[PDB]
C-alpha cells in the first residue's frame, strides 16, 4: 500500500525530473574525455599551486 | 547424519531417510539418539491448506481495498509510468555515462579538491592583505602613468 | 526459494520506514531538481566551451 | 501487460550500464564522505579570498 | 474459472519482457546492494556536513 | 462456443513463464535489496529529507549558477583566445624572475 501510495503521489512530478535529469547527463556524458583530460590537467596545475 | 520423515507422494509408505549420504570420517555407532534438532518431519496437508487460506484472506481484496494489495501496486506501477519507459531509459543512459566519467576521473578530482583545500587554507585569513595589495599595485602604478609618454 | 520470511520481512518493514509520509518529499525533490537541471542544460553550449 | 512493456522498454539492454551506475555511485559518495573535511575547507575559505 | 483466470493472467505476462526486465534488474544490483547502502549513508553524512 | 482451459494447458502457460521468464534472477535481486535495507531504513529516510534540503538550497541558487557559468565562459573564452600570449609569458618569464 506505501509503495502505491509513493508512486501514485509522485507520478505527475517524475517526467519533468526525468528530462532535466537526461539533459544535464548528457550535457556532461557526451564529453566523457574532455572531461577526463580536464580533471587530470587540474589536478596537476592544482597539486602545484598547493605545493607552494 | 539427520533422520527425516519423507511422504514420497500423494499416497504412499512414509520413510525415514539419513539425509547426508557417508563420504567418510566417524561413523553412526549403534545405540545412538538423535534429538530432536537433527530431525525433520514432513510438511502435511492440513498445514498447506491453512497457509494457502492465511495468505488469500490476509494479502486477499478487501470491501475497502476491492483490487488488493498487488492489484492495487499493479495498477499504481502500470498508470503512473505509461508513458515514461523511454524518458527513463535516456535518464538511465545518461546518468550512467556521466557518474562513470566521473568515477574515471574521481581519483584526479579529489586530488584537486585536497590541494584547493591547502590553497584555501593557507590564503583565506590575509584577504584584508590581499585588497590592500591590490590598492597599491594599482597606486604604484599610478605613480608611472601620470602622463602618456 | 525467493520468498524466505527473512528477507520478505526486512523488506517490507524497511520500505514502510522509508517511505512512509514521504511522497511530499519526494515531489519536492523531483520539482527542485528537475528546475535545477533544466536551467542547468540550457547551458549546454555554456558548459561545453 | 502494459507494466511490463513499460518496464521492458526502460530495462531492456542496461543490465552493464545501470551496474556501472551504481558502482560509480557508491565509488563516489565513499570517496566524497572520506575527503569530506577539503570539501569543508574549500567551502569555508573560498569566500574571503574571491570577495577580497 | 480458476484454470481460465490463470490463463487470463499468463498471457498477459510475456517471458521475453519480464525476462529481460529481470536479467537488467539483477545485473544491475549484482553484488552492489550492501555498497550501495553503505553508499546513501555516506552520502547522509555528507548532506548532513554540507547543508 | 469456446471452451475452458485444461489444466495441462494452464500448467504449461505456467511453465513456459516460469522456465522463459527469468525465474532465478529474482531471488538475486531480493538478495540484494535484502543488502540496501539492512538496518538502514532510518538513515535512508533521513537522507532523502536531507536531499530535500538540499536540492531546495541548490534550486534556490540556479540564477547564480547560471551567471556563475556565463562569467567564466567569457573569462576563459578571452584567455583561450589569448594562448598564444599566455604562452609566451611561461616561456619568457619564469628565467627572467
Amino acid at each position: 500500500n506505501v509503495l502505491s501510495e509513493t508512486v501514485d503521489q509522485t507520478s505527475p512530478h517524475l517526467s519533468a525530473a526525468l528530462d532535466g535529469v537526461a539533459r544535464f547527463s548528457e550535457t556532461i556524458g557526451k564529453r566523457d574525455e574532455d572531461v577526463k583530460k580536464l580533471l587530470a590537467s587540474a589536478n596537476k596545475v592544482a597539486t602545484v599551486l598547493g605545493d607552494r | 547424519a539427520t533422520a527425516s520423515i519423507l511422504n514420497p507422494s500423494l499416497v504412499a509408505s512414509r520413510v525415514i531417510q539419513l539425509s547426508p549420504p557417508y563420504t567418510g570420517g566417524p561413523t553412526l555407532r549403534d545405540g545412538a539418539v538423535l534429538d530432536v534438532d537433527r530431525t525433520q518431519v514432513p510438511i502435511e496437508y492440513d498445514e498447506v491448506r491453512n497457509q494457502v487460506t492465511r495468505l488469500l484472506a490476509d494479502l486477499g481484496p478487501t470491501p475497502e481495498q476491492p483490487k488488493g494489495p498487488f492489484g492495487d501496486i499493479i495498477e499504481s506501477f502500470a498508470d503512473g509510468f505509461a508513458g515514461k519507459g523511454e524518458q527513463l531509459n535516456r535518464t538511465l543512459r545518461g546518468l550512467s555515462d556521466a557518474l562513470t566519467a566521473l568515477n574515471e576521473g574521481r581519483g584526479d578530482f579529489f586530488a584537486v579538491v585536497k590541494s584547493l583545500a591547502l590553497f584555501v587554507n593557507a590564503l583565506h585569513r590575509s584577504d584584508q592583505q590581499f585588497v590592500a595589495l591590490n590598492n597599491d599595485l594599482a597606486q604604484f602604478t599610478n605613480s608611472f602613468t601620470n602622463t602618456d609618454q | 526459494r525467493s520468498l524466505e520470511p527473512e528477507k520478505v520481512n526486512t523488506i517490507a518493514t524497511s520500505l514502510i520506514t522509508i517511505f512512509q509520509g514521504q511522497g511530499g518529499t519526494i515531489n519536492d525533490i523531483l520539482d527542485q531538481t528537475a528546475q535545477l537541471t533544466a536551467s542547468l542544460a540550457d547551458r549546454d553550449q555554456a558548459i561545453g566551451e | 501487460g502494459t507494466l511490463l512493456d513499460e518496464a521492458a522498454t526502460a530495462f531492456g539492454g542496461l543490465g552493464p550500464s545501470l551496474q556501472r551506475l551504481v558502482d560509480s555511485t557508491q565509488a563516489i559518495a565513499g570517496d566524497f564522505r572520506a575527503n569530506i573535511d577539503p570539501v569543508n575547507d574549500i567551502i569555508e575559505n573560498s569566500g574571503p579570498i574571491i570577495d577580497s | 474459472t480458476l484454470f481460465e483466470t490463470i490463463t487470463a493472467i499468463s498471457e498477459q505476462v510475456d517471458p521475453i519482457k519480464l525476462n529481460e526486465t529481470l536479467t537488467a534488474a539483477a545485473q544491475a544490483l549484482d553484488g552492489l546492494g550492501d555498497k550501495f547502502g553503505r553508499s546513501i549513508v555516506d552520502g547522509n553524512a555528507i548532506l548532513a556536513d554540507v547543508n | 462456443s469456446s471452451a475452458y482451459p485444461t489444466i495441462e494447458r494452464t500448467l504449461a502457460g505456467i511453465s513456459g513463464i516460469l522456465t522463459g521468464g527469468g525465474i532465478p534472477n529474482i531471488e538475486v535481486i531480493q538478495t540484494e535489496v535484502f543488502n540496501i535495507l539492512n538496518g538502514r531504513a532510518d538513515q535512508i529516510r533521513e537522507f532523502l529529507n536531507q536531499l530535500d534540503t538540499f536540492t531546495d538550497e541548490l534550486n534556490q541558487q540556479r540564477e547564480e549558477i547560471t551567471r556563475a557559468i556565463d562569467s567564466t565562459n567569457r573569462l576563459l573564452n578571452i584567455v583561450s583566445q589569448r594562448n598564444d600570449t599566455l604562452d609566451r609569458v611561461l616561456t619568457e618569464f619564469p628565467p627572467l624572475i
